[PDB]
RNA sequence: UGCGAAAGCAGUUGAAGACAAGUGCUUGUCGUUCGUUAUAAAUGGCCU
């Protein structure tokens, strides 16, 4: 599994130990582990081969605000 | 006995050749003494020069993940 | 001037005063002379660079 | 509108407050009274500027201890005009100091912009020439004033 | 009251506004009268970038309170100065100072307000449009600032030269508000 | 140019006086005279490059 | 860069604030027209607040902050409120978006979008060649 | 050339007392000093030993004519100035100390031998004037 | 920090208490104390 930030990656035959910005959705919609976050941003992540991993990334005048240092 | 804190003793010799004036100091002699302060002057200049150092993405890469 | 000074060396020992007819002289070879230990310190550090990135 | 010529000869108090009209400054002056440290160097170098006022703005940067603030955003389309300048400045006796402290801090601010860029590893393979002629010219003045000792 | 860490008196003379360590908490109290009874914790005022940040962010070195008492302004040593309306506690940050803020009075109506810090300029701010007003190149940093007059004719200063470590050499400083020159230095 | 008498304070008397410039005189009222000059706007010099109405 | 306040009846102004160095772009009100929040080219977003009781009784306006969040100019900007939403949604140049709390602006937390969030791909790879 | 580099590299894992010895080997040119530092110097410790071993020796001997020494220090400051300065034990900043107090009299002696050289400079030319 | 020339020669940078954060333990802080000669960073730059 992969977003626009992560790859994360799951086996499905073992069980996980049991141990502000957004609407806060009081209202309804309608009506064995390997995670990595080195990599950003990903256009596009997938297998070439069984071992071989694709990972492909991304690679204008502002106004000037500057910043002091002294 | 040069030619054989240092500066304390070669100003005193630079006083020196100041005494003799140039009448009085020989050739043979001033040819030693001419090369035993170039030496001199090449370390003094490699000195210094050791003084002064004490003083002071690609598109395509290859690697292994971590699992 | 080197061959000025080593040829009427002597006849300029037997002056009554150096300082005041030779001052420019006296300025113009102190000046340099002072900006010697400066030079030095410029010159090792172009050094360090100029040879670090020639190996490189 | 016949009033202006009128210098109050016959009145009783005569009021003076008018400043006197300044000289009207310099870029570079103008971007040091508004902390513009970095504009302020390139005004140092351009074209047509004289060789004294260019020294100056560098001796006052120094002396507002703004050397690294003027020189922190820059890279080698920017920094040659100063090293152009060093170049040059090296030879003369006023300015050999200034320049040695100025090309001191590029290097140890630039040390990688250096080796990925090779117009700028030339200008130091020129100024390393240029520093090594003035150490002949002032190790001679040494020797000079050595013999001229030996004459009094 | 206890652990008075700083404190400070209207222009009037009729409000004390002071900050305590029972981290810390601004209270304001009326001197003659029991009109204005106000406390809350310096933490209400602070912003979360400012807690996030060092401690130069949380540290008030000026503090001063309006006549009416409805408006407190702080200084910070991070230079900043936030203005809180002692009604609802709602915060207004104004931003020039680079170092430090050293001294604050509000004006007698309370729609300007004189600060001066380490840049020896003293800082006429006109808080209906926010801007500011300047007399920089004093002889010294700014202490203490203050409005003095009926109508406001003349501002009193206090400078610090602080050149001379030796000594503190204060200086008091009487300037006309009409055209900002030195009446009695 | 005209005279102003402060509506409370009866003692105070002052002129003021103005012309196309970018300031205005202000005479309290013999040996000498007190004028002061109004030359800041605090911000809105460009609504303002003239003192003379 | 300046931001008026015109009174509509009489159509005169009320208020005038310098605040931009540069075009003011656009504006957006919250639901009760307590805040005013403005941007442009200087890459600024500056709130203008009447919240406070005597501000309301007399209909003044106050530059209350500005906040630097973005890397370019900020062409659109979109205010929303409800009983479970509080957004200020800002984005322009830099070609992402940026979120922020209308009541807490000053003070509350921000996010920026990724410039890509790969929904829909783009782009495929074959195994096979 | 590569016996003598082995056997310091030998000599550096062993702590040995002979690194001196090994160091001061004539048959060391400048080349193959670069390359003994930039692909041989690979730990810490090593760079330690060797800068510890050639401060010590300049120090208490820097007008030595044999110029090895210091050719060996100015390449490893040149070349790995990041990695010694890494280098927190207190006494390298010690040795560096004592080796700067003798390097820092050796600049002020120029100038007076410039001075002296420039005097026998003009009393040979005289001479060969009288000659003439 | 002491001495001295400016160069430099010797010697330091400790302990306790409290608070915050993270997870009793860890780090960081002090408008807290005792003792010794003993990076920064709130977009924030100067009138007429």
């Amino acid at each position: 599994f992969w977003g626009a930030t992560w790859i994360s990656r799951i086996d499905f035959d073992v069980d996980f130990p049991i141990n502000g910005l957004t609407i806060t959705d009081e209202s309804n919609f309608m009506n064995h582990f390997f995670f990595t976050d080195k990599y950003k941003p990903l256009l596009f992540v997938d297998l070439i081969s069984s071992n071989e991993l694709a990972i492909i990334e991304r690679n204008q005048k502002a106004f000037i605000q500057p910043k002091l240092v002294f | 006995f040069i030619t054989s804190q240092s500066t304390q003793l070669f100003q005193l010799l630079s006083l020196v050749l100041d005494s003799i004036g140039l009448f009085s100091l020989e050739g043979a002699l001033l040819e030693n003494l001419t090369l035993y302060i170039d030496k001199q002057v090449e370390i003094a200049e490699r000195n210094t020069e050791l003084w002064n150092l004490i003083d002071t993405l690609p598109t395509y890469t290859m690697e292994y993940l971590d699992i | 001037v080197k061959w000025c000074l080593i040829i009427h060396g002597g006849y300029l020992v037997s002056i009554p005063n150096l300082m005041s007819t030779l001052s420019s002289l006296h300025s113009t070879l102190k000046r340099r002379s002072d900006l010697l230990p400066r030079l030095l310190a410029l010159d090792a550090r172009l050094d360090c660079t100029i040879n670090k990135f020639k190996t490189l | 509108m016949r009033g202006s010529e009128y210098q109050g000869d016959q009145e009783h108090i005569i009021h003076n407050d008018k400043v006197r009209s300044q000289r009207r400054m310099r870029a570079f002056e103008r971007n040091i009274n508004q902390f513009k440290w970095s504009e302020a160097l390139d005004n140092a170098f351009v074209p047509g500027m004289a060789k004294e006022l260019t020294l100056t703005v560098l001796q006052e940067l120094r002396k507002r201890g703004k050397v690294r603030v003027a020189l922190y955003g820059r890279d080698e389309s920017t920094l040659e005009p100063l090293l152009n300048w060093c170049l040059k400045g090296i030879e003369d006796v006023r300015s050999a100091s200034i320049v040695a402290d100025w090309v001191a801090v590029v290097l140890e601010l630039y040390g990688n912009t250096l080796e990925s860029s090779p117009v700028l590893q030339e200008l130091m393979i020129d100024l390393k020439t240029k520093v090594r002629h003035e150490i002949h010219k002032s190790k001679e003045a040494q020797r000079i004033e050595g013999m001229l000792q030996l004459l009094t | 009251w206890h652990n008075v860490i700083l404190s400070n008196i209207s222009s009037n003379g009729k409000l004390l506004a002071h900050m305590c360590k029972d981290h810390k908490s601004i209270s304001v109290v009326s001197l003659f009268d029991d009109s204005v009874n106000l406390s809350f914790p310096l933490g209400s005022i602070l912003s979360s970038q400012t807690q996030s940040l060092s401690y130069n962010t949380r540290y008030v070195s000026s503090m001063a309170i309006d006549n009416m008492g409805q408006q407190l302004a702080v200084g910070f040593a991070s230079g900043v100065i936030s203005i809180v309306s002692l009604a609802d506690l709602q915060i207004r940050l104004l931003k020039w100072h680079i170092d430090s803020v050293l001294s604050l009075s509000f004006s007698h109506d309370g729609s300007y307000l004189l600060s001066g810090g380490w840049e020896k300029v003293m800082s006429l701010w006109q808080l209906e449009t926010n801007s500011q007003q300047f007399l920089p190149r004093l002889n010294g940093i700014i202490i203490d600032c203050q409005v003095l007059g009926p109508q406001g004719n003349y501002y009193s200063l206090i400078l610090q030269m602080t050149e001379n470590n030796s000594n503190s050499d204060y200086q008091f400083l009487l300037l006309n508000a009409s055209d900002l020159t030195s009446k009695l230095s | 140019c005209t005279f102003y008498t402060s509506l409370s304070n009866q003692n105070q008397q002052n002129i003021f006086t103005a012309g196309r410039r970018r300031y205005m005189h202000s005479w309290d009222l013999s040996q000498t005279a007190k004028i002061e000059k109004f030359s800041r706007l605090y911000g809105h010099e460009s609504t303002q490059r003239s003192f003379e109405n | 860069g300046s931001i008026k306040f015109w009174d509509f009846q009489f159509a005169t102004l009320n208020q005038s604030f310098k605040a931009h160095d540069a075009d003011v772009l656009c504006l957006t009100t919250d639901t009760d027209n307590n805040y005013v929040f403005s941007a442009g080219v200087d890459r600024k977003i500056f709130q203008f607040s009447q919240n406070t009781n005597k501000s309301q009784k007399n209909n003044r306006w106050v530059n209350s902050s500005n906040r630097l969040l973005h890397g370019n100019d900020i062409r659109a900007i979109c205010a929303y409120q409800s009983k479970g939403a509080d957004f200020l949604v800002s984005g322009g140049v830099e070609k992402t978006l940026v979120i922020n709390s209308l009541t807490s602006f000053s003070n509350g937390n921000y996010r920026k979008m990724p410039t890509v969030e790969p929904y829909s791909k783009n782009v495929l790879v074959n195994k096979e060649q | 050339q590569v016996e003598i580099a082995n056997i310091l590299s030998s000599h550096l894992e062993a702590n040995s007392t002979e690194i001196l010895d090994d160091l001061m080997s004539g048959s060391w040119t400048e080349p193959e000093i670069k390359k003994f530092i930039l692909t041989k110097i690979n730990t810490v410790d090593h760079l330690s030993k060797i800068f510890l071993t050639i401060s010590k020796s300049i120090t208490q001997n820097p007008w030595n004519e044999e110029n090895l020494l210091p050719l060996w220090l100015k390449w490893l400051l040149t070349l790995k100035s990041g990695e010694l300065n890494s280098i927190k034990d207190k006494h390298t900043k010690k040795n560096c100390k004592h080796l700067k107090s003798a390097l820092r009299s050796s600049e002020e002696i120029l100038p007076v031998l410039l001075g002296i050289q420039g005097r026998l400079e003009m009393l040979r030319r005289q001479a060969k004037l009288r000659e003439d």
